[PDB]
C-alpha cells in the first residue's frame, strides 16, 4: 500500500462555478 | 402497460420535445428558453 496525498479530487457534476466555495 | 420515465439535469438533453428553435438576439432583455 502507499498513501495519496490529495488525489482524486474531481469535479462533481457538470456545472460551472468559478471564485466560490461548494460544498 | 407502458412506463416512461425522465431524466433532469443530469447531462445535457439529448431527448427533446418538438419546438421550433429562433435566433437568439443579444444586449436586450429577453426570455431565453435554452434546453427546457
Amino acid at each position: 500500500y502507499t498513501n495519496s496525498f490529495t488525489r482524486g479530487v474531481y469535479y462533481p457534476d457538470k456545472v460551472f462555478r468559478s471564485s466560490v466555495l461548494h460544498s | 402497460v407502458v412506463v416512461l420515465s425522465f431524466e433532469l439535469l443530469h447531462a445535457p438533453a439529448t431527448v427533446c420535445g418538438p419546438k421550433k428553435s429562433t435566433n437568439l438576439v443579444k444586449n436586450k432583455c429577453v426570455n431565453f428558453n435554452f434546453n427546457g
